[PDB]
Order: structure tokens, then sequence, then C-alpha cells
């Protein structure tokens, strides 16, 4: 149901060091 | 490594 | 993981550690897909080309962890296995096609700041991640460089292959139930999976819902980040109904 969300990141807004790496590179 | 309680090794 | 570098705390929430009862050794990563399942690489469970072939007895699953020898109190969760499935075509002898197997906890696990699930990817999300360029996850506690061990659990991203450049890049035969990634000679950044990283996940967030998917299983590779070679993981959403197909009916 939840899955995919992570309890420290995502359900609180926060972004990990790294994760603006792989968004950039979906170039749709 | 660090040794495993062996409550769980049964 | 090579040229990686340390997780930050519960990063990787669905990151498992099978561990070793006797002797007391890590021997593979996983992932945590719902409460009471497992998935990781077949090749972990059986091996025959080495002797390996481990039972439900044989292993412990060790969830919720950052460090990678200490046995971190209050943080992580220790499961015994209740079921073992592996692929029934899965091929051991040429390619390691269909390297998957699923593994059943003996009682759900409490989840928590450090315990949560990954998704499992559905059609629509695969055909709209599964694109060269497109740079996926991938996490494990296995060695540094080819042949030690890291302290903490490395993290590394790296970018989908064309399918053609992943079959010029070596001399065993290539499936469709397999994907390759990492990074070309002259793209200058570099890292790859390596000994003690199989059965990790290969994961992607999602831009539309924002939800982390596991794409992948870390496979096989040949030898760990040299030029010209790359990593190979197993194609998650191809082995979907299978994986359905086993979780429904047990
Ligand atoms: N560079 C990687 N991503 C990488 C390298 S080894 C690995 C984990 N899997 C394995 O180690 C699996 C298990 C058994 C044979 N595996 C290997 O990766 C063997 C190559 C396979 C190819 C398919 C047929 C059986 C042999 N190569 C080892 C090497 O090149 O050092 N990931």
């Amino acid at each position: 149901a939840d899955c995919g969300l992570r309890p420290l990141f995502e359900k609180k807004s926060l972004e990990d060091k790294t994760e603006r790496e792989l968004l950039e590179s979906y170039i749709d | 490594y660090e040794p495993i309680p062996e409550e769980f090794a049964q | 993981i090579v040229e990686g570098s340390d997780a930050e705390i519960g990063m990787s929430p669905w990151q498992v550690m099978l561990f070793r009862k006797s002797p007391q050794e890590l021997l593979c990563g996983a992932s945590l897909i719902s409460d009471r399942w497992v998935l990781t690489a077949a090749h972990c469970l059986l091996y025959p080309p080495w002797d390996k072939n481990f039972t439900e007895n044989d292993l412990l699953v060790r969830i919720g962890k950052h460090s990678r020898t200490r046995y971190e109190r209050n943080i992580e969760k220790i499961s015994m296995l209740e079921k073992i499935y592996i692929h029934p075509r899965y091929n051991w002898r040429e390619n390691l096609d269909r390297d998957i197997a699923l593994m059943k906890l003996k009682k759900p696990v409490a989840f928590s700041d450090y315990i949560h699930p990954v998704c499992l990817p559905d059609r629509e999300t695969a055909a709209s991640l599964l694109q060269a360029g497109y740079k996926g996850r991938v996490t494990g506690w296995g060695n540094l460089k080819e042949t030690g061990q890291p302290s903490v659990l490395q993290v590394v991203n790296l970018p989908i292959v064309e399918r053609p450049v992943c079959k010029d890049s070596t001399r065993i035969r290539i499936t469709d139930n397999m994907f390759c990634a990492g990074y070309k000679p002259d793209e200058g950044k570099r890292g790859d999976a390596c000994e003690g990283d199989s059965g990790g996940p290969f994961v992607m967030k999602s831009p539309f819902n924002n939800r982390w998917y596991q794409m992948g299983i870390v496979s096989w590779g040949e030898g760990c980040d040299r030029d010209g070679k790359y990593g190979f993981y197993t194609h998650v959403f191809r082995l979907k109904k299978w994986i359905q197909k086993v979780i429904d009916q047990f």
C-alpha cells in the first residue's frame, strides 16, 4: 500500500544526498 | 562479524 | 559496490542481508517487498558449479541494517525462513537466465523508520522508466574493488545501457530477462556492483508518484568496474507473473 515511501525522507518531505541525480536523468 | 544472539540460532 | 559511497541512515529501508548461520558470514543482498516476503537472486541459494545449495534452515534474514558487521541492537531485525522458491526455469547452466527467488519469512516483521518495503513495478511504470540513460540505484555491503569490505552500506547510482552495447560487451548469451547498467569508458564516471552484492536491488524513483521501485536484482558481471564491461540485473517486471503466481497461492 505505502511501499516505496521512506519514513525518513518522502514521509517527511526530506531529500537524500543524490536522489536529484536520478530525477535529472529522466528526461522525457 | 559481531556474534548474533543465540535465541535466533534455534 | 565499487566507486560508491556510504548510504545515509534509512536511505534503503528495504535492503536485506542474507546471512549464513555457520560459519557466520554475509551471503548476499536482498529486498523486502511486503511484511512476509523477501526477493533475491536464485544463484545466492543454488549454484552447482560451486556446490552451493542452501536450505531454509541454513540461513537467517537480517533487516534494517546499516553497519556490515555489528549487531545493530534495537534497530535491525532477524527472521527465519519458512520456505524458499527458486524459479523453475532458472538456468544456472548457461547464462544465469531467470536469476530470481522468493523467500517466505516465518513471521511478519514490523515496519519502522529503518524497515519499509519497496514497490514492485507494474507495466506502466516499467515501460516509462526502463530506458537507456535513465539512472538507477544499487546498494550493497559487497567488495569495494575487484578481488577489502566496506564498513557500512554502500550506494551507487548507475545509468541503464542500450541492449546492443550490453550484447557486444560479452560472450555470454543475453536474454530478455536481464538488462545491463554502468558508465561507458568515455563518460568519465564509473562504478559497479561486485562480489557480495548479489541479490541486491536495483531501484528507481518514480517522478509521477515519488515512490521507489525495484526494477532489478544484482545478477552477474565479469570482474568489477572494468572499462567496456557492465553489470547485469534480473529484469524484475518480466518475471512479475511468477512472483504474483507464488505469493498468491502460498
Ligand atoms: N561486476 C558485477 N556487477 C558483478 C560481478 S560478480 C557479481 C555477482 N554475481 C556473481 O558473481 C555471479 C554468480 C556466479 C557467477 N557470477 C558472475 O558474475 C561470473 C560470471 C557468470 C556469467 C553467467 C554464467 C556463470 C558465470 N563472473 C565473475 C567475475 O567476472 O569476476 N556482480
